[PDB]
């Protein structure tokens, strides 16, 4: 029932992967052996009454994978569906696409067909990622063409996270974010950006944690992902489905690249003084200083919002933080999107992990927002990418894996179409 | 590609031309009284 | 003063291995994810471990 | 992910030792070979510089080579010389004697064909090779020709696999020997054309980190390869242990090679403090990062002012927070922009591993591919135009089955790097 | 409980005062330990 | 019952930070003790 | 049963 | 916030190792640099001066500058000395000589390189640092010629940041320097262009309050150093600690120098009791503002009576009420208008920091811009120009490569600032 | 309901901010920990906790750390006490030009947060001292954007002015020239709270024999708190802020008004008293009970209103009225007869334990506009003239990038209304 298939890409979607699924299996009770139904959806059952993730670990380097198996999650996880390769892409989108990334397509395929199998329900796929990297990037964008080849019309989300404006761990990040553009563009229904940044000042700013890390902001994520997830898997007043958000956040298969925001994220520290009503929780999400994506909304207009309420959140306080927002001129809207809202609401609270920052909330808000403002991120991408590739660099270690020359001027094209469509729907009629 | 197997199965779930390629979706087949 | 002297044949900077803080090495995700696991709860173990004591689960 | 390791001539082979002093200490391995290490990550990936023998003894994947068996004899009687394999030692009897065409053409080659049977033993026992490392220096006869003769003959039968190699360089400050410019020139166009990536080190850097740094009176041989062998385990620290950033010798290379032409890096490590300093340093990510591009913990005697960084990496060891390694990092990139190339944003990549070294809580090591090694390959050029513009000491190369058009060669393809590093300059 | 609470000698200052107040030696005292010291030794080189 | 937990919550939270506290000064308290002694000893080398 | 009972001890 | 702190010279060196003795001493900091303290207020403001090292030790924010390594040598060996950070000995091989030519062009030029670099080193650590100090002495060599040095290039790199200058000044009563003169005049037109507040010590009124006010009969430097680092804690108690009318070294300059080239106040202090005399005299915010302003207590051997007050500063440190601070510093004001300039009313400015000193009621130092200051100013003019029309001493200067014309500019400037006070003394 | 802002600017403002609120829990009942007559002050939690409408803003962190160790930690957000990172050093345009504009915008934000947590929001009470740089400054410029952002809004300020004698600082008159043309066209109803007058009611109708900050911030907390019963409590004729300040101010330059308290008596004392209304309001009306150094006598009552607590009667007030209206030592204008408001309340003031006010049955509370406080801004800008006639400290100022001009404009400004309290004073 209501099924949802988990795909973790690379490095970054293996962490993620982690920090996500101890937060499921702490919100459904999922305990190691010897320690309601809604758990149908991210877990398998086993007649023995055992419970299986319903995600696919999948990386080219021995590393994490290995050392997830070490760890103790390795009686939750399958021996297999835990895909470990043995050389990795080493920031090369064509040695993580043409070469290392072809021998083990056929393997993650198989066991992903597999787990669906076991579904009759499933909603879709959610693919977490970063295309900063080669495996995330190129074995990525491979398993995303598969699975859009196979699977039709099923709904797939992917969660990436876009190297930030002025952070990047690695110097070709670039090139492997406007390579892979060209598949997170042509087969992903929805690609929710999360960026490092941001994410570390929100924290900072609301957490106040002088020491944020990949584990806290991995956290942060699955927290973001369990809101969106909650819906289908809990009842509350207007549940919605993987596809009821779909239609309503895509106006254009071109322009599907939103941005989140999560609140109340706040710390114990602040969560028994400060006074957290829906009206206050929604408002601090439209702040821009409440956002998951280092990209000011004010430098555009918001396409179609989608937001998604935890907690015991009433209609009549969503429709009045509606009518606020709105009527504020801080907040602006396209032209010819006068609804711009979907809001839904789910009567689980958040789920919080023991030993995180986040406190718990007896409410909390989620954002998908499709805007016009989010061409910044895309204009600095390739105002680093035509001045890398000016002169020919690190072009070499790409072409030597297999790779035509033409693909970076081919993928410079695309980028330039997205950031003109981009432009275009934001323009008044 | 999978480790020490002599080569690896042809498995059916997928294949690179979208022929043959499996999909998941098969779409298939009073009277009143008184 | 083992740690002494490991520090002595070390030219540079040398704390204690014994220290708990530096004996401790576990990595991010062992620490942020299991932070009260134990050595006996991982995948590999010495020969030594007798398999009464170890934890009979192997499912979630 | 295995790295194969050979040690090359009396230099090579000194600190071929102490890394694999330095690299069995990490991983909890006495000279006996048997594991005392206290935690599971060091058996986890111990397969990646040792092999497992029937009575769990580790052996080190390490090939020895030199034409004097001298330093042979030195590393086995050494602490740990009871842990390389005895069939892996591979010497001859007649020295090169400062002589590369001896080391390359006459001696080393009656010899390379029963190095080369040990390296294709151990590649083939490897599961999956991650790469090759070779160290020596390019100053002597045997570590440069037989090293180059080792890099050339390992290229030609494993294309795909990272050659790294890591060479001494001469100085004219630390000049012990009148042969070096030419033994330097007849190894560069080599290791140009036959390495992903050679690591430069130089004695007078060295000496002076422990003048001025570490603070030592009488630092010995024994203490500078201990400092290059740190740096060598800090360099491949992440494909044996876990981190959250990880990265291996390809992904350096990716991140560190503008162009093929351009590999030979620059070397450095942090944090590095004396004695007397043992307790006033404090380590975070911004002291680390204060130390991080500073000449007293420069190890190349090349002044990176003089030069730009096209590009830079760091090894980061140890337990610590992204943000900061991010952030504190990016900060150089800021107030630093003359210093960097323009063409290139955020010049520094970073890497992350859990494991720190042992007695450190945080470490990191540093990749540099800066434009100011150009310093240094002109200043050997000038040298070998000045001695081969004479016709000197070229009756011993020349009487092994050389000729002089070579070394024309070799200087003209020494040239052309300098001009190569210019251009980008 | 405010009254006991808020007592002036309760809050901080008034304890950090009073301490810095009865801790034995005031520098002025070790103005004198100089005085002190010169005697001593003007006594020792009398008896030496 | 929430306010209940949220104390609950802020009661296990402050029995965690006071045991981090704990817990980095033993670790610096390590820190000292160690260098101390190490310093202790780089003399004795010397004088050997 | 000796499993859970060790568990709900720890 | 923070305040770094710099030592020029052995005079300079010394008084700022009695300076750091005092404040680990307040701040419950043992040599060895950990804490023993015995309040929470000591670990609330420690940052000021302090920088915490990993094994929780605290650290000095000092830089011990001398061209001399028995300085450097004596201040390691002192009961203090390990608490320092050992790369902030800055030192040369051959010494200044008592020549501020050798400090400030030729010998401290070759380190102030080194000087500049841990001076940074150590501002950058500080979050944002209120200011940078500097203890030295103005008839020495290294301390007054380097020191100059120290702070004009400080003033270019940081220009709105408050730089201090705790100088010694001579007598000729005291005079143990036979240039003393051409030290002075080269020195003081160096701070007059680049200090926002420079505090002048005099060694006969230390000596003074010694025999007379102390009743000490053989005081020594760790006795002149000791009452020196007294008012330099003073000074900055109000930033590391709390009060009821709390003040900031920047607040105490903008408050007590009307015009920017008057920034020369007069050291001064109380309570100071013989031994006989600290159980006969009652101690209360009266009998401080008695042993303020009587001239025997503050201790530059320039009169008071000899001027009239541009502004006055009293930082008082203890448990006291501000009624009294407020009436008696009122009360003086009215019934002495003849030594308070009339053209700037409430002359006297107060602070209340309501933490006492060690094992003392109530303490207050006096901070004070007055007139009287233009008696050394053109006494050491005299004794400059006596020297230079002979051209006695100048062919050090000379050799060393200062050239003839700096000499005249130095009395140029010495002149229309003697000139400038007398202005402000007889204006009506 | 009934929700007015408390904002606190610079130390004084702070320290009164403290005595305020801790009086404020006192009588709510509101406890220290944080655990509807208190919505006028406080927000409810879910939790049962309350949240003060206050807000501690201040450049320095001295006093907002107090604040934080001090006994209403919990009480007080973590958020709402804001700190800089340098205070403005008793320099207006350091504090309204280059440090309080970066802290201007969080200032705002925490403002517009709290007003969004308000709903029936009558406005500010704005607690600072104009003789102090933050306190001018920050002032200024928090009332700019207040009056910019917020209309009509109600804004009073309880500011406390440099006294007519008795001062702490040099610049200090140039802060109050300064700041009253910000606290004159920005500011609805501006309360004079000097020191002098305080102090010296402290020591004579309380029995003090070392009063201080505590003391004075003790009696301005009564004062505050006696304003703002009305819409804490019910009573017999309620004043809210918009009720009474229309009827205080008669002009919209003209709004300076003064304030008295009566009775201030010790616990000696109090029992020896017929402490009746009649008496309650003679003595707050003659010059011994004023909290401002300013005599009625000298000029003309413009309109007064009084605001009593405890069992007091509207009989008992008019006849109050009556009695008040014949003698000769105190007279209104011409052009308003009617001159009085009387507000009544049934809460009686509540004494603080450890206090120095004294358990009485009844209080009033006088604030009332009259033309003699023309001369406290007489004496301040003739304190104006002597500081600049020879530019001093001038410097400072203009160093923070604000023109020479200011200084100019402000004087015209205190001399237009010299002019207008003259004028409108004259008789027909
Ligand atoms: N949020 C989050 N991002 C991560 C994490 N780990 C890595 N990343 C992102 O990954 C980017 C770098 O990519 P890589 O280091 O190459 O990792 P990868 O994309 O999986 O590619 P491979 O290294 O080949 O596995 C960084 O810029 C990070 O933003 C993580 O734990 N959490
Ligand atoms: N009523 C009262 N007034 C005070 C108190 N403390 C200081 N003041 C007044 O504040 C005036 C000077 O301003 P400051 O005390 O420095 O306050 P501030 O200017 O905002 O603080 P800074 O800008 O950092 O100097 C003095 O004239 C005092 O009258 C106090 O505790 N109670
Ligand atoms: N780092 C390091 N360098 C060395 C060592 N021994 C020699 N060298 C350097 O190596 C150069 C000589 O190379 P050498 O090892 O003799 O070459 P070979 O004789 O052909 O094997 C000299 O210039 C030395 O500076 C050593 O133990 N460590
Ligand atoms: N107060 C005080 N003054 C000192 C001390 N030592 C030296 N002086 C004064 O400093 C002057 C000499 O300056 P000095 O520091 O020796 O200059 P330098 O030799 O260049 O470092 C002399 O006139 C002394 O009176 C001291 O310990 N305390
Ligand atoms: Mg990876
Ligand atoms: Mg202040």
């Amino acid at each position: 029932m209501r099924e949802a298939i988990c795909i973790h890409i690379g490095q970054a979607g293996c962490q993620v992967g982690n920090a996500c699924w101890e937060l499921f299996c702490l919100e459904h009770g999922i305990q190691p052996d010897g320690s309601d139904d809604a758990f149908n959806t991210f877990f398998s059952e086993t007649g023995a009454g055992k419970h299986v993730p319903r995600c696919l670990f999948l990386d080219l380097e021995p590393t994490v994978v290995d050392e997830v198996r070490t760890g103790t999650y390795r009686q939750l996880f399958n021996p297999e569906q835990l895909v470990s390769g043995k050389e990795d892409a080493a920031n090369n989108y064509a040695r993580g696409h043409y070469t290392i990334g072809k021998e083990i397509v056929d393997l993650a395929l198989d066991r992903i067909r597999k787990l669906a199998d076991n579904c009759t329900g499933l909603q879709g796929f959610m693919v977490f990622h970063a295309v900063g990297g080669g495996t995330g990037s190129g074995l990525g964008a491979l398993l995303l063409e598969r699975l859009s080849v196979d699977y039709g019309k099923k709904s797939k989300l992917g969660y990436t996270v876009y190297p930030s404006p002025q952070v990047s761990t690695a110097v070709v990040e670039p090139y492997n974010c406007v390579l892979s553009t060209h598949s997170l563009l042509e087969h992903t229904d929805v690609a929710t950006m999360l960026d490092n940044e941001a994410i570390y000042d929100l924290t900072r700013r609301s957490l106040d944690i002088e020491r944020p890390s990949y584990t806290n902001v991995n956290r942060l994520i699955g927290q973001v992902v369990s809101s969106l997830t909650a819906s289908l898997r809990f009842d509350g007043a207007l549940n919605v489905d993987l596809t009821e958000f779909q239609t309503n956040l895509v106006p254009y298969p071109r322009i599907h690249f939103v941005l989140t925001s999560y609140a109340p994220v706040v710390s114990a520290e602040k969560a028994y003084h400060e006074q957290l009503s829906v009206a206050d929780i929604t408002n601090s999400v439209f702040e821009p200083a409440g956002m998951l994506t280092k990209c000011d909304p004010r430098h555009g207009k918001y396409m179609s919002c989608c937001l998604m309420y935890r907690g015991d959140v009433v209609p009549k306080d969503v429709n009045a933080a509606i009518a606020t927002i709105k009527t504020k001129r801080t907040i602006q809207f396209v032209d010819w999107c006068p609804t711009g809202f979907k809001c839904g609401i789910n009567y689980q609270p958040p789920t919080v992990v023991p030993g995180g920052d986040l406190a718990k909330v007896q409410r909390a808000v989620c954002m998908i927002a499709n805007s016009t403002a989010i061409a910044e991120v895309f204009a600095r991408i390739d105002h680093k990418f035509d001045l890398m590739y000016s002169k020919r660099a690190f072009v070499h270690w790409y072409v030597g894996e297999g790779m035509e020359e033409g693909e970076f001027s081919e993928a410079r094209e695309d980028l330039a179409a997205l950031e003109k469509d981009y432009e275009e729907v934001g323009a008044e009629s | 590609a999978y480790g020490g197997l002599f080569q690896d199965p042809p498995y059916l779930s997928s294949d690179l031309d979208p022929k043959k390629t499996d999909p998941y979706d098969k779409r298939d087949a009073r009277v009143p009284p008184g | 003063k083992a740690d002494v002297a490991i520090s002595m044949k070390i030219p540079y900077l040398t704390m204690a291995v014994s220290s708990d803080r530096l004996k401790d090495k576990a990595t991010v995700y062992r620490k942020d994810f299991m932070k009260d696991a134990t050595q006996a709860e991982y995948r590999s173990l010495t020969y030594k471990t007798n398999l009464e004591d170890l934890n009979p689960s192997y499912a979630y | 992910r295995e790295i194969v390791s050979c040690q090359a001539g009396q230099c090579g082979n000194q600190i071929g030792s102490k890394f694999w002093e330095v690299i069995s200490d990490e991983h909890g391995v006495d000279p006996t070979g048997t594991y005392q290490g206290d935690s599971d990550l060091q058996l986890e990936r111990i397969n990646v510089y040792f092999d497992e023998s029937s009575g769990g003894r580790y052996v080190p994947r390490a090939v020895l080579m030199d034409l004097e068996p001298g330093t042979m004899d030195s590393v086995r009687a050494g602490p740990y010389g009871q842990l390389f394999r005895p069939d892996n030692f591979i010497f001859g009897q007649s020295g090169a004697g400062n002589n590369w065409a001896k080391g390359h053409y006459t001696e080393g080659a009656e010899l390379i064909d029963s190095v080369l049977d040990v390296c294709r033993k151990e590649a083939e026992s490897c599961d999956c090779l991650q790469g090759f490392q070779l160290s020596h220096s390019l100053g002597g006869g045997t570590g440069s020709g037989m090293g180059t003769l080792l890099i050339s003959k390992l290229r030609e039968e494993y294309p795909d696999r990272i050659m790294m190699t890591f060479s001494v360089i001469p100085s004219p400050r630390v000049s012990d020997t009148v042969v070096e410019p030419y033994n330097t020139t007849l190894s560069v166009h080599q290791l140009v054309e036959n390495s992903d990536e050679s690591m430069c080190i130089d004695n007078e850097a060295l000496y002076d980190i422990c003048f001025r740094t570490l603070k030592l009176t009488t630092p010995t041989f024994g203490d500078l390869n201990h400092l290059v062998a740190a740096v060598m385990s800090g360099v491949t620290c992440c494909l044996r242990f876990p981190g959250q950033l990880n990265s291996d010798l390809r992904k350096l290379a990716v991140n560190l090679v503008p162009f093929p032409r351009l590999h030979f890096f620059m070397m450095g490590f942090a944090p590095l403090t004396s004695r007397g300093s043992q307790q006033y340093r404090g380590l975070s990510v911004a002291e680390l990062t204060q130390q991080m591009f500073d000449a007293k913990n420069m190890m190349q005697a090349a002044d990176p002012r003089h030069g730009r960084y096209l590009t830079a990496s760091a090894l980061f060891r140890g337990r610590m927070s992204t943000k900061e390694v991010d952030e504190q990092m990016l900060n150089v990139q800021n107030k630093n922009s003359s210093y960097f190339i323009e063409w290139i944003p955020n010049n520094i990549k970073s890497s992350i591993c859990d494991i720190p070294p042992k007695g450190l809580k945080m470490s990191v090591t540093f990749i540099g591919n800066n434009t100011c090694i150009q310093e240094m390959f002109r200043r050997v050029g000038e040298q070998f135009t000045g001695m081969f513009r004479r016709k000197a000491f070229l009756h011993w190369y020349t009487g092994e089955g050389m000729d002089e058009m070579e070394f024309t060669e070799a200087e003209s393809n020494m040239n052309d790097l300098v001009s190569e590093y210019q251009q980008y300059q | 409980r405010y009254s006991e609470e808020g007592k002036q000698e309760n809050l901080p200052k008034y304890r950090t005062q009073d301490v810095f107040e009865q801790k034995g030696q005031s520098f002025l005292q070790k103005l004198y330990d100089s005085n002190a010291r010169q005697e001593e030794k003007n006594r020792e080189y009398r008896l030496e | 019952r929430n306010a209940s937990m949220i104390k609950t919550q802020l009661h296990e939270r402050y029995v965690e930070r006071v045991r981090r506290l704990e817990r980095h000064q033993q670790e610096q308290d390590a820190m000292s003790r160690h260098i101390e002694r190490l310093q202790m000893e780089e003399k004795a080398e010397k004088l050997r | 049963r000796e499993l859970m009972r060790l568990s709900a001890a720890k």
